[PDB]
């Protein structure tokens, strides 16, 4: 039977000081015990100054965040270019990922 | 796209008429006559074929139809309406009864279901009513034989004997003089060939004229043999050579 | 007949240009913003002195930050309001925040021309679209049923609007204080009333970034009307 | 006159009232500029106001980073067509990883304006549209009509009196397409186009609406106290 | 009356008079020729310049359809892309299905059934636009000419628009004077003097020229535009005639 | 008066919409004539190609249906064509849904319905054609079964359609009073040809040429239309007697 | 489009009035005459066929009063095809009924109903209203004997005695004149053939040009009988009161 | 699906179809709602045109919505049953979701929304009825009277009529209601409504239907007998 | 849920309900009413799944009160058990059914006699002088075949409904914390708040 889901491995980490935050994550993709690539990057810049990473199974992964960069997109064309606080991103990532809710996004996000 | 005719194209006029049903009636007056006629033990219905042209083949059109092996209808109106509405009511008679009660439905029933159809016509959306007069005689256990008539409103009379259609007024006259109710079938067969010679102005033949009945089971018209109950289709069209015969002792 | 959706040889929306006839008919409404606040205010019109005034409602919440006014067939308002409300509340549902006023307002506008051969016709009502956000501070909108709004400084829909729109036009400076600014609505609706203006057929409202959105009681603007009446003839 | 009750119907010489009515409405509008040269292409219009406490009309809408439009007339409908853009250029990156190139933005905006000219119940799109761009064949401007028709051009304006700086940029083709590498000379020479299409009033702060975009320049809009420079 | 005021109504004649309302349309619009060939067909159309600021070469009006059909149109612009848009979707569930790109008797009925649709239903208008179209398939080389109306048939040559009687007669030349047949690179140099002869009858604004083909040897059996040295070549051959 | 727009009925009981699609039957000034033999069923009807221009080869009234099948049609073209496709489909799918080839008569009815509907449903217009559908059935023998926009179908000996349909129709009627039969009684197709075009030159009174004319035969297992040097040889062999 | 040929069925006079519904009054006023009157024992329903012929078949005929269960009847006046749509959606309605509730349909109920599908094609749907007037005649355990009416518009009325279709105004007078309320069934019987008798267009009132029916009590105990008449009985009923 | 749009504007801003719907209002049968201290009370008028009426089984003109809710109308007969069906629905579902029974307020907005809607949907023309909507909230004492229109507006009246010749009445309950002493008892808030309706209606016998809401669910209507004495007792103080 | 019993007897219905609400190894609530009175003079007690109990009850409650609110009538015992029956019977081959067994107590007042209807999920209705739902039966039907006679008083029922909440508490395996008992007659529906 197909088996919709994978697991690409990796792992990330984020820690946030007084001024500043860091987002960090390593670049290795795998599949069972082989290497897909050394360099494949998964923590992203999606503007307004807040990063993301999705880490698990990387298409959903990429999916959400190609989903959220687009939310983002579309936040400055309806809102008057108003700038995306970090509390309404997160806010706005809980429904992005709940709306999948019973067929779900396979990561763990970090922004 | 889409239909958007979702709105009744007959309505009521200040004065209460139905314009399109009246209409429709008008229709039916141009049309060529056909009558009916109940006798005792069976009901004969006929009609004028009226060529279109000496190169068409009349026999490919038939104005006299069955409906079901005990039930049949003739018309005076407009020709597709009514071919239309014989290819429905062959099918209502199959899916709103004999595929429930394994029989065939009895005339009264069979006419209200083409009836509805009819009334339909003069209440939806985006359609004209039908501009056609049945006459439907049939045959059925618990009823003995019937006939009815159905106008372009909907409406349905069961009557002893009637005409419609362009001569109607006269030959609704001459079937009251003639018309009791000890008619055996032979002598309504020859009242009905009396009632349309008046109507008829051109040749006066069996290929002129389509005649069926309605009268005893027929088996050899059946097609099978081994069943006792089922006895053959009350339903006979005649033939050609068969009208002839009847009209020579005229 | 014709078309709902039809355009007139001038390149104008027939059923659009006669709603705004509609609205011309309607009661009295006002609006100002200032740095201290927006004001609202409009005329009550009790067709009847057996009507219990307080029960026409015609100044209304939209959300905490954003209060509205209407003129016209306010019938037509009850669904206009409904989605705005909905709209404000959804969007702190998905953003943890208050929605801007604009953006309400532009929501609203949606609906307007969302009719044809959706609705069978316009609304027959304008609304002034009052509120606060973080971003451009205190702000008023004249929402159309042509799916149009435009921001103002100060206001008038209705009966009475012309007349009003020039008095505000001579009245209003970028230094108004919110009380200042209530005197003026309370002015100018006397003056285009039919009836004579008391704390029972008229009735103000106000929107201020630390206490919200509040509708003022008939005590309230009674007195009001009375700080008003004897600084007029005090000169 | 018996032929202009809807787009559905056509007039005995063979015109769509309806359509041309629609058009009307654009010719009511206030006027807006759009003219390019090699590496930038630049978008001017004139703001309007209901009166003078009121605010003034935003003519000029961004659809994408390196595309966005001015329009003229009926402003949702500038909004609905607009926002179809937003989507397409959107549908374009998400899909194919491409940027629309604004000859398919024409395109595509031709095809959904002609479908409300051919059915019963609907009707046309009361706006005209000018679209700028940057895109992998250098800089673009369209014109854009709701009859369905658009047009490539080096420059051209819409709107009331549009035909004064239409000829003004006729007589100027061969200047200002040259000016490039040059943002403010290139706004200088669309401001002094749209000046030809002013009666009684003068371009002001609050007035005055510029948009660019460029080779490296994304699509951006000046309004305000950004636009006192141009005056 | 009023019969004229609703489309797919019959007159007393038994006539569309919505139909031939958008006939008027067409006739408005500018010229556009068809021209068939040894082994292929030769497409051309006239741009009225309405100004200096039209930049030149960019605002292409003659369509390609699969990869070896072309359609030019006149009349109304948009109507026309409408129906090159369904010729697409036409041709590509053809291609999905039978696997063989989609022949072009078999392209004509297509359109010809989709604009005959439009003369059926009082809710839509006819379209706008007389439109010339052809190409090369398994049996040779076909053009075609679809009008409002839904009809069609094939042509040994074609035209459509405002000067389409001056282009009609230079056309019938042709014919009595090559009845073995014409080349396709003697089609593309003809089909410019056309134009240029044709816009005799919309001479106020001057215009621009385009041309198309599609042959079995020059193009191997795909559209194509001319351009470069092949058009000026062909615009030459044009001003040579006219003086 | 919007009764005489769509079709409902006037005050007199009368559709003028399909009155009126009648009268664009003659829009494109085209005689038709059909014939039975004894094996085959001929149909014959006038080509006219005015403009120079026109590929002569694609100009056509007459339809290959089915195998079997066979339609010509008096009418403006694109009504003429949307009815052969929905006739080639109809047929297609009696074949698939029944597992025989659909009669002509049936296929006759069924577009006789089909046009039927369209006289009573508002939104659809009547097509301006009259159908003429011909074979060789394989129960009934030669067949010629005829449609118009009424919805009115019937089964002939022979017929014509056409603006001067009454002449040729008159002039078979009295070759059939003459004969005593129903058909050409003729062994050959190719005789029952030339009967059909002697009989319309009479009728008409004009002279054909092999590009005047076109023929479309039944037999048989299969229906055919004829090229212009097949005329040709029809032509000689009339001349020649 | 289609606008053109709308002819706007469910819309308002300027003096705010239904056009179509009043329309399909006019055309019941031309229908057969249809009384129903009630006693304290029972109901009678009597109503006027429209003009025979003489080869009509009458004993197998049914065009004026129709049965909707065992309890409940009604008398039609209008347009017969259209009264069939409307009787065989109440027959199915009160089969509705039966099934969910184990109970016969109480009468209001089911008239109710019947009117509210009356009033809908006055107010959505653009369609032309059904051109019927019904005459309810029922009983059940709650008010015993009722007689309803319902016309065009969906409205309906509750009587003691009532007549619809031709002459109602020279009929409801008459009706007026003679009824009581201690009233018995078979002095009902004779009220209703007098006032037809009086207000009909024809030259003499015949059993060939007569339906009726009574709904009585006088089966045996505690239960209701319908009884539809027989050609034979109405010739013999219109003897026994004299009329012939 | 029937599609066309019946309530339009048209050039002076009027929307005929509302506008006609209200004159349908005008031509039904009078209807009056007069509040006390402790009560409201729901008087109609039942025209007298129709003898031979059983008045047993006859509709009342007075619908129960809820057992503390009442409603009354003037108009078309058959709209007001869709009117007060939709509205006797919502009242179960709001007991269902809010646990606890609709305000007169709620239910009037519900049934004036349900009005509203049919001025701008498309296939339908508005409602012929104008309503009267009086009760008691839950736990409460204080006396509601609503009224709506086939617009969609509503209010609330110390007293109000609607029907035919309901201006007179009108003008009537102006002069005789007082504001700072409204009817402090309930045969008091009987009379001035029984008072009003004699000003119109002809006859007080089989005319006057009187239907008297107190707090608590307590509703009653007063029988032929209990009516007349009121209207007995009036005619008697008149002359003098 | 899991215990609610019924007994007619001359004059009256008694409905007997217990008022533990288990989930898991607790007990939630030790005062629970399993009951709606769907009319004056009819009551419906429930038991089954969790929230299918409550959402049916009180969805048949409002049903029936929107009934009486329309017709200004009580529908009668055997007409409201006939709704309730159907609504099973529909709903057994819904995509989910609800998993809901009731007892309907009832007094016709046109008939002047209580009425005991005992309905399971799968929409199966019987009248019963005595009923009951899940394990219960297993010991009360046997008892009340003994001790019960037709003609037995309110007062009488009651001590015959004791000897059935005994034999429960005495050999049950759960702990259903009592019941609460109501009284259906011709003066409507009442509570016993000493059991
Ligand atoms: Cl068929
Ligand atoms: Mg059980």
């Amino acid at each position: 039977q197909f088996n919709p889901y994978g697991d690409n491995g990796g792992t990330i980490l984020g820690i946030a000081g007084e001024d500043f935050a860091v987002l960090a994550g390593d670049t290795r993709n795998i599949t069972d015990y082989s290497i897909n690539s050394r360099y494949e990057p998964k923590v992203f810049d999606c503007g307004d100054n807040i990063v993301m990473s999705a880490n698990g199974f990387a298409a959903d992964g990429d999916a959400l965040v190609k989903r959220f960069k687009n939310s983002v997109k579309w936040y400055h064309f309806d809102h008057n270019d108003k700038k995306l606080s970090i509390n309404s991103a997160a806010r706005n990532i809980q429904h992005l990922l709940y709306g999948k809710r019973f067929f779900p996004y396979y990561v763990h996000t970090i922004i | 796209m889409t239909d958007r005719y979702s709105f009744s194209l007959t309505t009521f006029s200040p004065s209460g008429k139905l314009g399109q049903i009246d209409y429709a009636l008008t229709a039916v007056k141009q049309g060529v006559t056909s009558l009916g006629i109940k006798a005792t033990n069976g009901v004969v219905i006929a009609t004028e074929k009226k060529s279109s042209s000496p190169l068409a083949m009349s026999e490919t059109l038939s104005k006299v139809s069955l409906l079901t092996p005990d039930i049949g209808a003739v018309y005076s109106g407009m020709g597709p309406d009514y071919r239309v509405l014989v290819d429905k009511s062959r099918k209502v008679a199959h899916t709103s009864y004999k595929r429930i009660y394994g029989e065939y439905p009895p005339t009264k029933l069979l006419v209200s279901e083409v009836a509805k159809i009819m009334q339909e016509a003069t209440q939806s959306g985006g359609v004209r009513p039908f501009g056609v007069s049945l006459l439907i005689a049939g045959h059925d256990e618990f009823n003995g034989f019937s006939l009815y008539q159905v106008d372009p409103s909907g409406s349905y009379f069961p009557w002893k004997a009637t005409a419609i259609g362009k001569g109607s007024v006269a030959a609704k006259t001459f079937l009251e003089k003639r018309w009791n109710d000890e008619l055996e079938l032979e002598d309504a067969i020859h009242i009905a060939l009396l009632t349309l010679k008046e109507s008829v102005e051109g040749e006066f033949n069996g290929d002129t004229i389509e005649l069926a009945i309605i009268g005893d089971e027929n088996p050899d018209l059946l097609g099978y043999t081994g069943i006792p109950t089922d006895k053959g289709p009350r339903f006979r069209k005649l033939t050609s050579q068969e009208i002839n015969d009847r009209l020579e002792a005229l | 007949d014709r078309g709902v959706s039809t355009f007139s040889p001038e390149g104008r929306l027939f059923q659009v240009e006669y709603s705004l006839e509609a609205i011309k008919l309607g009661s009295t409404a006002i609006g100002i913003a200032t740095k201290e606040g927006v004001v609202l205010g409009v005329e009550k019109r009790a067709t009847s002195p057996l009507l219990e005034s307080d029960s026409i409602e015609k100044i209304v919440e939209i959300d905490r930050h954003i209060g509205c006014a209407m003129s016209g067939l306010t019938a037509d308002a009850r669904s206009m309001i409904e989605h705005a409300r909905t709209a404000a509340v959804t969007h702190n549902l998905y953003y943890d925040e208050d929605i801007n006023v604009e953006s309400l307002t532009q929501s609203v506008c949606d609906l307007a021309l969302r009719f044809g051969e959706l609705m069978s016709r316009p609304f027959g009502v304008a609304l002034l679209i009052a509120g606060h956000d973080a971003d451009d501070g205190y702000q008023l909108f004249h929402a159309e049923p042509s799916g149009t709004f435009y921001r103002y400084n100060a206001k008038a829909i209705g009966s009475g609007s012309e007349g009003a729109q020039a008095e505000l036009l001579n009245e209003w400076h970028s230094s108004l204080t919110l009380k200042e600014a209530e005197l003026l609505v309370l002015k100018i609706l006397k003056q285009v009333m039919e009836e004579k203006l008391d704390e029972n057929n008229a009735q103000l409202s106000c929107i201020t970034k630390q206490d919200g959105f509040k509708i003022y009681d008939n005590e309230k603007t009674a007195e009001l009307i009375k700080e008003l009446k004897e600084k007029e003839a005090a000169e | 006159n018996n032929y202009d009750g809807d787009t559905v119907t056509f007039s005995p010489t063979g015109r769509l009232f309806q359509v041309e009515y629609a058009l009307e409405a654009i010719k009511q509008g206030s006027v807006t500029v759009g003219l390019r040269s090699n590496t930038h292409a630049v978008l001017v219009a004139l703001k309007r106001n209901a009166d003078e406490l009121s605010s003034y009309q935003k003519k000029i809408i961004k659809c994408d980073e390196h595309m966005g439009l001015s329009l003229a007339g009926l402003a949702p409908d500038a909004r609905v067509l607009s926002n179809y853009l937003r989507q397409q250029c959107n549908y374009s990156s998400l899909v194919f990883n491409r940027k629309l190139a604004v000859e398919r933005a024409g395109h595509l905006l031709c095809d959904k304006a002609q479908k409300n000219t051919q059915s019963y119940g609907g009707r046309p799109y009361g706006v005209g549209l000018l679209i700028i761009g940057y895109d992998k064949s250098g800089a673009h401007l369209l014109e854009f009509q709701p009859s369905g028709n658009v047009t490539e051009l080096y420059g051209t304006a819409i709107g009331a009196r549009s035909q004064g700086a239409k000829t003004y940029l006729e007589r100027t083709l061969d200047t200002f397409i040259k000016i490039d590498g040059n943002p403010d000379e290139l706004i200088k020479a669309g401001v002094e186009a749209i000046s030809q299409s002013l009666r009684d009033e003068s371009l002001t702060v609050d007035n005055l609406s510029i948009a660019i975009v460029g080779k490296d320049t994304p699509f951006t809009i000046y309004d305000g106290e950004a636009v006192a420079k141009y005056i | 009356t009023g019969y004229d005021l609703s489309n797919s109504v019959f007159s007393p004649d038994g006539r569309n008079f919505q139909v031939e309302y958008a006939v008027k349309a067409v006739e408005n619009g500018t010229t556009s020729i068809g021209i068939k060939c040894n082994d292929g067909v030769v497409f051309a159309v006239e741009k009225l310049i309405t100004s200096k600021l039209l930049v030149p070469q960019k605002n292409v009006k003659i369509q390609v359809v699969d990869r070896h059909i072309g359609c030019v149109y006149s009349g109304l612009i948009p109507d026309g892309r409408h129906l090159v848009n369904r010729g697409r979707e036409e041709a590509a569930s053809f291609k999905k299905l039978y696997k063989t790109p989609i022949p072009i008797p078999a392209f004509a009925d297509r359109l010809g059934q989709y604009v005959q649709a439009h003369t059926l239903y009082n809710s839509v208008r006819p379209f706008g636009v007389s439109t010339i179209f052809g190409g090369v398939d398994k049996n040779g080389a076909h053009l075609y000419m679809l009008e409002p109306s839904g009809s069609y048939w094939g042509y040994k040559g074609a035209a459509t628009g405002k000067g389409r009687q001056s282009a009609k007669a230079e056309l019938e030349k042709l014919v009595d004077h090559h009845p073995e047949g014409l080349s396709a690179r003697e089609a593309v140099k003809q089909a410019a003097k056309i134009i240029y002869l044709a816009h005799e009858d919309n001479k106020e604004k001057d215009f621009e020229l385009e041309i198309s083909w599609c042959s079995l040897s020059e193009t191997n059996g795909l559209h194509k535009f001319v351009k470069g040295d092949l058009l000026q070549e062909a615009i030459d051959f044009a001003q040579k005639e006219i003086n | 008066g919007y009764d005489r727009h769509i079709t409902i009925f006037s005050p007199e009981g009368r559709l003028y919409q399909v009155e009126y699609a009648f009268k664009a039957t003659n829009q494109t000034n085209i005689n038709s004539l059909a014939v039975r033999g004894k094996d085959c069923t001929v149909v014959i009807s006038q080509k006219k190609v005015p403009d120079k221009l026109l590929d002569p080869t694609t100009v056509s009234y007459i339809f290959c249906i089915s195998r079997t099948i066979g339609m010509v049609v008096n009418g403006p073209i694109p009504d003429a064509r949307n009815a052969a496709l929905r006739a080639k489909a109809e047929a297609a799918e009696f074949r698939y849904k029944y597992g025989y080839d659909m009669p002509c008569d049936v296929l006759a009815k069924r577009m006789a319905n089909l046009s039927q509907i369209y006289t009573q449903r508002a939104y659809m217009r009547p097509l301006g054609v009259i159908l003429t559908f011909v074979s060789v059935d394989e129960e009934l023998g030669p067949s010629i079964y005829k449609t118009d926009p009424a919805g009115y179908y019937v089964g002939y000996k022979a017929t014509a359609t056409g603006p001067k349909q009454q002449e040729i129709t008159t002039n078979l009627e009295n070759h059939f009073k003459k004969s005593k039969i129903d058909h050409i009684n003729e062994e050959s197709w190719e005789k029952v040809v030339e009967f059909a075009i002697t009989h319309m030159i009479d009728a008409l009174g004009t002279e054909f040429s092999k590009n005047d004319l076109e023929v479309g035969v039944a037999t048989k297992d299969k229906f055919f239309t004829l090229s212009a040097e097949n005329i040709e040889e029809r032509l000689v062999a009339i001349a020649e007697q | 489009g289609s606008r053109r040929y709308d002819s706007r069925t469910t819309i308002f006079s300027p003096e705010g009035r239904l056009y179509q519904v009043e329309y399909a009054l006019e055309s019941i006023s031309h229908a057969g005459t249809a009384i129903g009157i009630m006693a304290s024992d029972g109901i009678v329903l009597a109503a006027e066929r429209k003009v025979t012929s003489t080869l009509l078949e009458q004993d197998t005929s049914t065009e004026k009063l129709y049965k909707l269960n065992d309890k409940i009847a009604v008398a039609v006046a209008g347009l017969t095809a259209d009264a069939e749509i409307l009787i065989n959606t109440a027959r199915i309605h009160a089969q509705n009924y039966l099934k969910t509730y184990n109970e016969d349909i109480p009468v209001e109920i089911l008239v109710r109903r019947l009117s509210d599908i009356k009033q809908g094609y006055t107010q959505h749907g653009g369609l032309r209203p059904f051109g019927v007037s019904f005459i309810y005649a029922g009983y059940d355990d709650r008010y015993g004997y009722q007689l309803y009416t319902s016309n065009p518009s969906g409205n309906y009325t509750g009587w003691k005695a009532i007549s619809v279709g031709a002459n109602t105004s020279a009929a409801q007078t008459l009706l007026q004149m003679d009824y009581k309320d201690d009233m018995k069934v078979d002095d009902a019987i004779e009220l209703a053939l007098k006032t037809l008798s009086k207000t009909t267009d024809s030259s003499a009132l015949t059993y060939d040009r007569l339906e009726f029916a009574t709904i009585r009590k006088g089966a045996n105990d505690g239960e209701v009988y319908q009884k539809i008449f027989k050609p034979q009985e109405i010739k013999d009923i219109l003897v026994k009161t004299g009329i012939t | 699906g029937y599609d066309r749009a019946l309530s339009i504007f048209s050039p002076d801003g009027h929307i005929f179809q509302v506008e006609y719907a209200l004159e349908a209002v005008k031509r039904g049968t009078c209807a009056v709602g007069v509040k006390g201290k402790n009560c409201v009370v729901l008087g109609c008028e039942r025209r007298s045109t129709l003898k031979l009426q059983d008045t047993r089984i006859t509709p009342s003109k007075v619908s129960k919505i809820d057992s503390h809710v009442v409603l009354s109308f003037s108009g078309l007969n058959a709209d007001s049953r869709i009117l007060i069906e939709k509205a006797r629905v919502e009242a179960q579902s709001h007991r269902l979701t809010l646990e606890d029974p609709v305000t007169v307020e709620y239910l009037t907005r519900y049934v004036a929304g349900v009005q509203q809607r049919y001025t701008q949907s498309g296939g339908v023309r508005p409602f012929g009825v104008s309503t009267l909507i009086a009760g008691f909230d839950p736990r409460d004492d204080e006396p509601k009277l609503y009224q709506t229109e086939p617009s969609g507006i509503y209010s609330s009246w110390s007293a109000q009529t609607i029907g035919r010749n309901s201006k007179t009445v009108r003008e009537f309950l102006e002069k005789n209601y007082d504001r700072k002493e409204p009817p402090a008892t309930v045969e008091e808030c009987v009379k001035l409504t029984v008072r009003s309706l004699l000003e119109v209606v002809q006859t007080g016998a089989k005319n006057i239907e009187i239907t008297v809401v107190k707090p608590d669910s307590d509703i009653v209507a007063l029988s032929s007998e209990e009516i007349n004495q009121y209207v007995t007792q009036i005619e008697q103080e008149k002359q003098e | 849920m899991d215990i609610i019993l019924g007994i007619r007897v001359q004059d009256s219905v008694i409905l007997a309900s217990s008022k533990a609400v288990t989930r898991g190894i607790s007990v939630l609530k030790d005062s629970d009413d399993k009951t709606r009175q769907l009319s004056p003079h009819t009551l419906m007690s429930f038991a089954g799944e969790a929230g299918d109990t409550v959402q049916f009850a009180e969805y048949i409650q409002a049903n029936i009160q929107l009934y009486s609110i329309r017709e200004d009538y009580e529908l009668s015992p055997q007409a409201v058990s006939s709704f309730v029956r159907q609504e099973l019977a529909k709903s057994i081959r819904s995509r989910r059914p609800y998993q809901v067994n009731v007892l309907i107590g009832g007094y016709d007042k046109k008939k002047n006699k209580p009425e005991l209807y005992q309905i399971d999920y799968l929409g199966t209705k019987v009248e019963l002088p005595y009923g009951a739902h899940g394990y219960s039966g297993f010991y009360t039907f046997s008892l009340l075949d003994h001790h019960y006679r037709p003609d037995m008083t309110t007062e009488e029922g009651l001590d015959l409904l004791k000897l059935c909440v005994q034999e429960l508490e005495k050999r049950m395996p759960m702990d259903f914390k009592g019941v609460i008992v109501k009284i259906v007659d011709k003066d409507g529906i009442r509570q016993v708040d000493d059991f």
